[PDB]
């Protein structure tokens, strides 16, 4: 019977539950790090479930779908992927319990994104909005969000690098989502994190050009989707391979075409070609670039054909497999190209102004080594995400799992009130937000079932007059000492533990 | 080989198709609770579904029913429409019935005649419980509504179905007693949104042929041709590659060019400004087609065109044999119109009135590839029930009802006939027990209810698996067409007595 | 047996002049240097086929980039025949020895 | 070296003689049910006979081995009791086990096996009609033109095959001089056509070759004209290159065909027909070019196929162009293409009164799965009469004939006893089986039943009632119309007894220390 | 044998890359430590809870060990 999947969701519920855990060890950067074996049978140490989700793992299919767990809310709000996993054991204890009163999965289901919707509303209650528009607020917010966290030293510089360049991608006052897609993250090798910089045109790797002129400005931007290389009938050669004289004339044949297709480049006009790269193609002809930047045409070769998709949709440069497709039609008109090779290494094609669509954005990460260009490009990301979380969800809540102290407590009332059989899932439902400041107060040490009884009451009282308090890690105004989040990471956490446990529940 | 009797075959017989028969009715209905499909022998990959056609695929089966019944499981599906899971477990509902009674040492002879016999009192009670839906305007889009969802509904997509459902209902609506699937024009691409879906008044060519070649043609002359401009189709004028000296180069490529623009003049014959081609328009024809006016669309949609002919009123060249006598495709205004992320040729106004053009806009490939699949089986059930206008009591109503009828009829023939019969009427019953357990409710006393409904007889109630109570069948929307519900009654009525009636299995794996 | 060297001379054969390209290889990067060094001072020809043309500058140059296309094409379509011949010349070694002695 | 005791094998023989003995008893007949067949393949398939399943089953003991061997006789002459040899070999054989087990010779019973068969075999002479004529038979053919094509593919018994089957038997039957063959006779699988579409032909049916139908198709005279050669220029049904030197030798090149259409059209006409089947297949070009200037040609064809119409003719191919003859092409009463299936190009249909020593039933089927099936079907009611043709004599049996023949043994037993005693006491009682042992397949108690008739044997000798094979209420052999050449249930006769002797060949029970090794 | 081990002979080598002195000590330091609070985090202390009171006693100790 359905009792050999409910032992099977018992057994998947047996696996994702201990692995929840060993989250919950990691929860908060209070959460202690945890070491890793690996293939290699080294040690690897984080404080993020997100990778020790990914890193080292078993392919049990309950853990298979806890990755995701955190890697939807990695790509949800780009945040709190940790939480996501602390949600998860939290009711899948609470839902085996159900299980075990003999609740059936759907109904333990049924009650949950049901009840999910009402929890929602009463964190948002918790929350308070901030102003999307101003650039400032959300430069005052986010940062204190990432003075929420640990990131803060390029995030402080580059709070206002992000919040800007996400500015920059912020048409709206409602700031939509800020989409991450219209920006273009670019690191330099060279410069510093001072040298990161906000460019308004695409940052593109290096140039190519053989008599291409260096920097062409209005530059109309070409892309080869088409074969440069002659056609080939023998290797890469408009020859075929039999003698001397007979592939000399068919010689002058893969001559000709390589320029010609070339010469129809510029006859249809380019100042910029995006060029992929030549494995990105079949094969693309030198001797014609060798002509076709001798035609001086600014050129670069060997780009992401994914980029490219980038560069397609951000600074409009189409996607051309023909010298038809050149006009001025599919190529973005890039009002200044020119590649910096300058602040230490690195070279990369700057596009100064161009006919985009949306605002482009794309910023430049320089850093004083590859390891200090690496270290802000979460500075930014964190901030981007702490912006793509609150920009995305406009009400801002602290964290510190307060709200979860804040939420239970009164869904284990609205399940009474909303009574039914249900009410004990909706119980059991309400019972799993306590469990994430639990062990988070463990991970800042305290007693939370001392500690999560008493803000329990203040957030019976004030609903927050206190909560766990990250440096504090204790009772206290997380509203006082400005631990803070988006709702977006606390809400974009429920649907998938709730939804994947739910997924799991009518899983056999 | 390995000579199974019935001692070795039944058992095999059950523990598949009825563990597998499980596994269908596991996940069955909107409560039916999933599968994790265990990818086996390639990765573990976790796939979760509702439908068993796909478990009937993931992992292979030996099990010689479990085998068949893929094909009763597919059967139902390919051609029912909605009812696959249904048809599954359906056997299993018997053969756990015949369990029983060859436990009993019963005859398959003894049970095969019972519940073969016993379909008809079940059959002539579905057949009472026909009732026919779509005799009014009213009904029958009521009764379009009924039926698309509910076959896509446990099809494990609803979500943004309930757009695709007008749609498709929208144009099947059209069809008005002749089910014409050609009429309405299936466009199945990825794009726009998940709802972005436009139901087109017409026929609908999703070729971009930008402004190159007239994209908008009014008084819309569409010329259904095969014609190749470099294959070259017969009524070929050229000459063939040969070389009799150095200079046979010439000969051969001044052939083939006056044909092209020799066969344009014949496209420009008809007076056409759409030249519809199945195959190449080559530059040079594409070009003397954009010099007359013509619309030159080069491959066009291959079961479109000649949709498109049917449709906008026109004929096949056939081969491009006509310079003339090939009949002309007709609409309204052609059109090349964005909808989605593509510009689509829209003919509005095509000669046949039922026909339409459905565009399928989902946000991912994964949301659109699944819903047309779902999708196809309504329109099936509703051509289905364009040709017989009906619906059945579901949720047990019928159920219920033609397992009392066969309940009497077990209780009025009953020789070692009904004796068989009887449990023939449970498996009518048990279905009504699984959605219920589907939802976790109970099946004793919900379909003992709906028994104590159809024990006198309830024709207007079934037990709603939704509202976990007992409800409605008027069609208070869970009362599903005639259509499927006599048709999986069938194909699963027959496997099992078939089952059944392999003893002997020699096994020579 | 005859079908052993047939394919090992047109091997050798586009073998070597493959290989004077190389040198030719050096000297078409460095045609590349001795035409864009002549401004028009020295008459340039193309020397292409039997027929010495007057010729121009751009015609010089545009040549000697498609001059590289004798050192590009030449080299690169042997490699083909190298084994397209090689292979069906030692598939062919065995066979038909064995068979003469057994 | 390894011998063991005759008793031993004796096992190892009654331990085979059971499954497949029992294999049938369950699946005698309708009230039998269904042997499936999955394969090395794994491929599941149902089966039926003996022999279908027989073969199908990977036989092991040497009774296996030596199942097959018998088993096929049965269905080859009669077409039937194939199914039932088996039963009735283990039945009598496993009491002469029993027998044995009292200690009794397997020499001295089997004899009495031997001796009572003929008995029994005289008391079947007893039983039912002597007769069987050309009308007479077709309603008792009908009998068994239902109950054959009212048991495997369809229980309906479409009357099309029904009379179809006996037609071409009975068109060939007489011609053998009251003997048929199935090669004289053929089954014509093709689909395209459900079950319901059917035929007879006198001859074979080819769907003709046209590379394009506006391009005339031409069917005429009643004659084919056969050929290995061509009648429009040949090609050996591969590749062929088509050149032509200048622009306007394309040109020519089909007044070449053009001239040889007619030049082969004027050759082989004259020599009879027009219609030349060519086994030599053509480009698309000709063969239309032919269509088109005269007389269509039958392209791409098994060499078989041209050698089948020929042997069909009973004259010759024409084997080359060069050549030619009026016997070398064909002998046909008629030749017309024919629309072919519902899905595809018309048959050339060559029904040959001219000369025909093969008159072919063709079938249509909605799947392969039941037009084979049907072809399955069909030889049984085809070799049924194959028994008529040759003796029209029908035996009343399935429990009209099984415990009466037994009886009279049973009776004989007393009358001549000792060693046959037991034997034709067991020899009895192995029949009487049958019967039962449908019931046992039915769902009726085999016991009583086998009283059943026991009863209404005592009641009446060889009735025109029996059991019920049909499980009718009514329980006959008339009415059921289940019936057999009583050429059949004798020749079935023999087999069990044959080969429940064959147990018994010789001594040697010895191996090189391999027998089935 | 452990990365527990590795770790610390890179601190003493990190403590090395400074000064050769003390690296045996910070070492032979830090088994001491862990010992120490091992016991409180055995008992009802918690990991985080303890190395407060030592971090900023370590804090304390060097304001003597400047003062």
């Amino acid at each position: 019977d359905r009792d050999k999947p409910a032992q099977i969701r018992f057994s998947n519920i047996s696996a994702a539950k201990a692995v929840a855990d060993a989250i919950r060890t990691s929860l908060g950067p209070k959460g202690m790090d945890k070491m890793i074996q690996d293939g290699k049978g080294d040690v690897t140490i984080t404080n993020d479930g997100a990778t020790i989700l990914k890193q080292m793992q078993v392919l049990h299919p309950a853990a298979r779908m806890l990755v995701e767990l955190s890697k939807a809310q990695d790509i949800e709000a780009g945040d709190g992927t940790t939480s996501v996993v602390i949600i998860a054991g939290s009711l899948l204890d609470s839902c085996t319990k159900l299980l075990q009163k003999g609740i059936h999965p759907t109904i333990i289901s049924e009650s949950f994104q049901k009840a999910l919707e009402k929890g929602i509303e009463i964190l948002t209650d918790m929350s308070r909005p901030v102003e999307l528009s101003d650039r400032e607020t959300l430069l005052n917010s986010a940062t204190t969000s990432l003075n929420s966290k640990v990131v803060s030293q390029y995030s402080s510089l580059l709070s206002p690098m992000s919040v800007n360049a996400v500015m920059k991608v912020i048409d709206p006052a409602t700031a939509t989502s800020v989409d991450l897609r219209d920006i273009k993250i670019v690191k330099k090798l060279g410069g510093t994190i001072d040298d990161c910089e906000l460019v308004e045109g695409l940052v593109l790797t290096q140039k190519v050009s053989n008599s291409g002129i260096t920097r062409v400005e209005k530059a109309k931007i070409g892309l080869i989707q088409f074969c440069l290389s002659a056609p080939k009938t023998d290797m890469d050669n408009q020859i075929v391979v039999s003698d001397y004289a007979q592939m000399d004339r068919v010689l002058r044949e893969e001559r000709a075409y390589i320029l010609n297709l070339v010469k129809q480049i510029k006859k249809t006009g380019c100042n910029v070609l995006l060029i992929q790269k030549s494995i990105l193609r079949d094969a693309l002809s030198d001797l014609a670039l060798h002509f076709l930047n001798k035609m001086k045409i600014m050129v670069i070769k060997d780009i992401e054909r994914e980029d490219i998709e980038f560069i397609c949709k951000t600074i409009g440069t189409k996607p051309v497999a023909h010298i038809d497709q050149f006009t001025a039609d599919m190529l973005g008109s890039a009002e200044l190209a020119e590649e910096v090779n300058l602040n230490g290494s690195g070279k990369l094609l700057k596009i100064t102004g161009c006919a985009s669509p949306g605002k482009t954005v794309t910023i430049v990460v320089r850093g004083s080594n590859k390891l200090v260009i690496e270290e802000a490009e979460r500075s930014i990301h964190d901030a981007l995400c702490v912006i793509r979380c609150l920009v995305k969800k406009r009400a801002l809540i602290a964290g510190g799992g307060a709200p979860e102290i804040e939420l239970a407590l009164r869904l284990t009332e609205y399940s009474r009130t909303l009574s039914g059989m249900e009410s004990y899932c909706v119980r059991a439902f309400a019972d799993a937000m306590e469990v994430i400041p639990s062990t988070l107060a463990e991970n800042a040490g305290l007693n939370p079932i001392s500690t999560v009884t008493e803000l329990r009451n203040r957030h019976a009282q004030g609903e927050k007059t206190a909560g766990i308090n990250v440096r504090k890690g204790g009772i206290s105004n997380i509203l006082e000492e400005l631990v803070v989040q988006p709702l977006l990471v606390s809400v974009s956490a429920l649907t998938l533990a709730t939804e994947t446990v739910r997924s799991i529940l009518k899983i056999d | 080989a390995d000579e199974e009797r019935a001692e070795t075959a039944r058992l095999t017989s059950f523990i598949g198709a009825i563990a597998i028969g499980d596994l269908v009715k596991s996940t069955l209905g909107p409560k039916g609770m999933d599968k994790i499909l265990l990818s086996s022998g390639r990765d573990a990959s976790l796939m979760v579904t509702n439908d068993g056609a796909t478990i009937l695929k993931n992992i292979g089966v030996d099990n010689p029913a479990a085998k068949v019944l893929v094909d009763m499981s597919r059967v139902q599906d390919d051609e029912v429409g909605d009812g696959t899971t249904s048809v599954t477990v359906l056997a299993a509902e018997l053969l756990r019935e015949a369990e029983s009674l060859i436990a009993k040492k019963i005859h398959p002879q003894t049970i095969i005649a019972g519940w073969r016999e016993a379909t008809k009192a079940a059959r002539e009670a579905l057949l009472s419980s026909a009732v026919d839906h779509g005799s009014d305007e009213v009904k029958f889009r009521q009764d379009l509504m009924n039926i698309a969802g509910t076959t896509l509904s446990s099809k494990l997509l609803t979500h943004h179905k309930d757009h695709f459902t007008k749609l498709a209902v929208e144009a099947v609506l059209r069809l008005k007693g002749s089910g014409n699937l050609e009429a309405i024009h299936i466009i199945k691409k990825l794009g726009g949104s998940l709802a972005d879906s436009y139901l087109d008044e017409g026929f609908l060519l999703d070729k971009k042929i930008g402004v190159n070649q007239p994209k908008r043609i009014e008084n819309a002359k569409i010329l259904i041709a095969n014609t190749g401009m470099d294959t070259d189709k017969i009524k070929i004028f050229g000459s063939r590659v040969r070389v009799d000296s150095t200079a046979k180069v010439a000969e051969i490529e001044h052939a083939e060019k006056e044909k092209m623009k020799e066969k344009v003049e014949r496209i420009l014959k008809h007076g056409i400004n759409c030249f519809i081609n199945r195959q190449l328009i080559y530059n040079y024809p594409e070009q003397l087609f954009g010099a007359a006016g013509v619309m030159a669309i080069e491959h066009a949609d291959f079961a479109g065109v000649e949709r498109l002919a049917l449709v906008t009123g026109g004929e096949i060249a056939s081969t491009f044999d006509h310079p003339e006598l090939v009949k002309l495709g007709s609409c309204k205004l052609i059109e090349e119109v964005m909808i989605g992320e593509d510009k689509l040729i829209h003919f509005s106004g095509v000669a046949l009135g039922e026909a339409c053009t459905i565009v399928l806009r989902g946000a991912t490939q994964q949301i659109l590839d699944e819903a047309e699949r779902s999708l196809h089986d309504a329109l099936c059930v509703l051509a289905q029930t364009v040709k017989d206008s009906r619906t059945v009591y579901g949720g047990g109503c019928s159920e219920m009802l033609m397992a009392h009828a066969v309940t009497q009829l077990a209780n009025r023939t009953p020789g070692k006939e009904a004796v068989a019969m009887e449990s023939y009427a449970k498996a009518l019953r048990m279905l009504p027990t699984i959605i219920a357990d589907n939802a976790g409710y109970d099946s004793a006393d919900l379909v003992a209810q709906l028994r104590a409904a159809h024990s006198e007889g309830n024709t207007t109630a079934g037990l709603d698996m939704r509202e976990g109570t007992i409800g409605d069948m008027a069609i208070l929307g869970i009362t599903e067409s005639f259509q499927v519900k006599r048709q999986v009654l069938l194909s699963a009525a027959e496997a099992a007595e078939v089952i059944l009636r392999v003893d002997n299995i020699i096994k020579a794996a | 047996v005859e079908k052993y060297q047939q394919l090992q001379k047109d091997l050798s054969k586009s073998m070597s002049g493959r290989q004077k390209l190389e040198a030719q290889l050096t000297e078409n990067n460095i045609v590349k240097e001795e035409l864009a060094l002549l401004d028009g001072s020295n008459v340039v020809f193309k020397l292409l086929g039997p027929v010495l043309v007057k010729q121009e500058l751009g015609e010089a140059r545009a040549t000697v980039g498609k001059r590289l296309d004798y050192i590009t094409a030449e080299i690169k379509r042997y490699e083909s025949q190298l084994r397209d011949l090689e292979r069906q010349s030692e598939q062919q070694r065995e066979t038909l020895a064995q068979l003469q002695q057994e | 070296k390894s011998r063991l005791m005759g008793l031993e094998a004796l096992k190892s023989h009654i331990m085979a003689a059971k499954a497949v003995a029992n294999t049938m008893r369950t699946s005698l007949g309708p009230n039998g049910l269904d042997k499936m067949m999955v394969d090395k393949d794994g491929d599941v398939t149902v089966t039926n006979d003996g022999a279908t399943i027989l073969s199908m089953m990977d036989v092991d003991h040497q009774i296996a081995k030596l199942m097959v061997e018998l088993s096929k006789s049965q269905d080859d002459e009669i077409g039937d009791g194939t199914t039932g040899v088996v039963v009735l070999a283990g039945a009598l054989l496993e009491e002469a086990e029993q027998l044995l087990d009292r200690g009794i010779h397997p020499i001295r019973i089997a004899d009495g096996y031997e001796q009572a068969a003929r008995v029994a075999i005289e008391h079947l002479d007893k039983i039912s009609d002597s007769v069987l004529v050309d009308i007479k038979d077709t309603e008792p053919l009908i009998q068994t033109a239902k109950t054959t094509l009212g048991s495997k593919v369809v229980n309906s018994c479409h009357r099309q095959m029904a009379e179809i089957a006996v037609n071409a038997v009975l068109t060939v039957a007489d011609m053998e001089r009251r003997d048929v063959d199935f090669e004289l006779i053929k089954v014509e699988g093709k689909v395209g056509g459900r079950l319901e579409d059917t035929k007879l032909i006198k001859g074979v049916i080819v769907d003709k070759d046209f590379s394009h139908p506006q391009m005339p198709k031409k069917v005429e005279d009643a004659k084919i004209a056969i050929l290995t050669c061509p009648f429009e220029p040949p090609k050996p049904k591969t590749k062929h290159k088509l050149d032509v030197t200048s622009v306007e030798d394309y040109k020519a090149l089909q007044k070449y065909e053009k001239e040889k259409f007619e030049e082969m059209i004027q050759q082989i006409k004259e020599t009879g027909a027009n219609l030349a089947i060519c086994q030599w297949g053509f480009d698309d070009e000709a063969n239309h070019l032919l269509l088109q200037n005269n007389l269509p040609a039958v392209r791409w064809v098994g060499g078989p196929e041209i050698e089948l119409i020929a042997i069909a003719t009973g004259g010759r191919i024409v084997p080359r162009f060069s050549e030619l003859t009026a016997e070398k092409l064909g002998f046909a009463g008629l030749v017309q293409e024919i629309s072919f299936g519902t899905t595809k190009d018309k048959m050339l249909v060559i029904e040959q009164c001219k000369n025909s020593r093969a008159v072919t039933i063709f079938i249509r089927g909605g799947n392969k799965m039941i037009i084979e099936e049907a072809k399955r079907s069909l030889h049984d009611a085809l070799c049924v009469i194959r028994n008529l043709i040759r003796d029209n004599r029908v035996v009343y049996g399935g429990g009209a004939a099984e415990i009466s023949c037994a009886l009279a043994v049973s009776q004989e037993a007393d009358k001549c006893p000792t060693l046959e005693q037991y034997a034709m006491r067991a020899f009895a009682d192995a029949l009487e089986v049958i019967p039962m042992a449908l019931s046992e397949n039915s769902g009726m108690n085999p016991i009583q039943t086998m009283t059943e008739v026991r009863a209404r044997q005592v009641k009446e000798m060889n009735p025109a009632l029996g059991i019920d094979c049909l499980h009718k209420g009514t329980n006959d052999m008339k009415q059921q119309h289940v019936i057999e050449t009583l050429i059949g249930k004798k020749q079935q006769i023999s087999l069990a007894t044959q080969m429940v002797r064959m147990i018994l060949k010789i001594d040697d029970i010895r191996k090189p220390g391999e027998s089935e090794e | 044998e452990h990365p527990a081990a590795k770790v610390l002979c890179e601190l003493a080598d990190l403590q090395d890359k400074e000064v050769g002195d003390g690296t045996t000590s910070v070492v032979i330091i830090a088994a001491e430590l862990l010992k120490n609070a091992d016991e409180l985090v055995k008992q009802k202390i918690h990991p985080t809870s303890v190395i407060s009171g030592y971090r900023l006693a370590c804090k304390e100790a060097v304001r003597y060990i400047n003062e």
